[PDB]
């Protein structure tokens, strides 16, 4: 009975998204078990924020066009599905966008509140091709987990909304790609040990240390109802 | 003329109405045209039947 | 005999679910059978699933 | 006699008539589900005396 425990050792930020997390020592046969358990629970149960309703003035349904804007409104919605915010205190916020003049409209000039962090401020939303054109929008941002389409939400809710709220599908989870790797480690005379290396590719919104801690937490909580009772 | 676009009263009324969705409210006003225009504003701005 | 006629449009948005047909160019038909979470898809040696 | 297109339809609850303007035709942008009203029409019939 020579049980041995792992400890989180090294974190090496390759870039602002990619990240590699090392973790050792592990006795034989435990690289793969932990590796695959928390690969399966990082890709499905992380919490993050994403846009879920858009209101743009002077537009009634999402199939029209507008004066002096390159994209028609379906394209504006499909461009807004993929901006990455980070909300500190609340669980829902209303952001405001407002611009006029020729040029591309990027995500940089969302009129920031006090506690909303926008990750990439160079992500394009619209194109304005006339000197008199202007655009003004009100976005809502929420918090949740998993994947939730618009049909489910529209059929669940009894509340009434005006002619002009447009519903967007939501995709809350921040983790994009994940791949682990088991390697042979070096301890004084024990040549039997291992090491685990998880490489993680996400947008912003999650600092990797917190990701691994949340995964381990929910696994232990799941096992708890499985130890004591019988 | 678009008088219902900068008043404080209309804004206050919408704010009060939309946070108490389980109250029946009787709003009384001065004359007919004002009543119809208030109804239109509420219906097309906040969907309050 | 007709005085006036109005004419109203509608617009829906359909998407994939089981039972719904697809096919390649070479003549290999098929009928979707299951929509499978991301985890279960076979993943090659580098992380990217199929 | 002639038909008419109007919003004053006999024997309908006030609920279904929110979504019609004065002339009795749906708004643009209102989203409908099976069973609602699109155009309000009434057909005159026999006039019995009194």
């Amino acid at each position: 009975t020579e049980f041995l425990k792992p400890r989180l050792v090294d974190i090496e930020q390759v870039s602002s998204t990619h990240a590699k997390v090392t973790l050792e020592p592990l006795e034989r046969g435990f690289g793969h078990t932990l590796g695959n358990a928390l690969r399966r629970i990082l890709l499905s149960s992380m919490p993050g924020c994403a846009v879920t309703e858009v209101e743009i003035d002077g537009v009634l349904h999402e199939y029209s066009t507008k004066e002096g804007v390159q994209e028609d409104i379906l394209e504006i919605l499909l461009n807004l599905k993929g901006l990455a915010v980070r909300v500190q205190g609340k669980d829902e916020v209303i952001l405001t966008l407002n611009k006029s003049g020729i040029g591309p409209v990027t995500a940089a000039d969302i009129t920031h509140d006090g506690d909303v962090e926008i990750v990439k401020p160079q992500h394009v939303i619209c194109h304005l091709t006339d000197e008199n054109a202007s655009i003004s929008m009100r976005i809502k941002v929420q918090r949740g987990r998993g994947y939730v389409p618009a049909s489910t939400r529209i059929h669940s809710e009894e509340d009434e909304r005006p002619i002009g709220r447009l519903l967007v599908d939501a995709c809350y989870s921040p983790v994009e790609r994940i791949a682990y790797n088991v390697e042979a480690a070096r301890v004084e005379q024990r040549t039997d040990l291992d090491k685990l290396v998880i490489e993680m590719e996400t947008n912003g919104t999650i600092d990797p240390e917190e990701a691994i801690r949340r995964a381990a937490t929910i696994l232990a909580e799941q096992l708890e109802a499985f130890v004591d009772l019988r | 003329a678009t008088w219902w676009n900068f008043d404080p009263r209309v804004e206050w009324l919408m704010g009060y109405l939309t946070s108490h969705r389980s109250q029946k409210v009787l709003v009384i006003c001065a004359k007919a045209a004002t009543a119809l225009q208030l109804e239109q504003v509420l219906r097309e701005r906040e969907g309050i039947r | 005999g007709v005085l006036k006629i109005v004419k109203v449009y509608l617009a829906v948005k359909r998407r994939i679910q089981p039972g719904d047909k697809m096919a390649g160019r070479h003549g290999n038909k098929g009928v979707i059978s299951k929509i499978n979470p991301i985890e279960d898809m076979p993943y090659d040696e580098n992380g990217t699933p199929v | 006699g002639p038909e008419e297109i109007t919003a004053d339809i006999p024997n309908v609850g006030e609920a279904a008539l929110s979504k019609l303007d004065e002339s009795g035709i749906v708004y643009i942008g209102a989203e409908v589900t099976g069973g609602d009203i699109l155009v309000g029409k009434v057909t005159p019939k026999g006039e019995t005396q009194l």
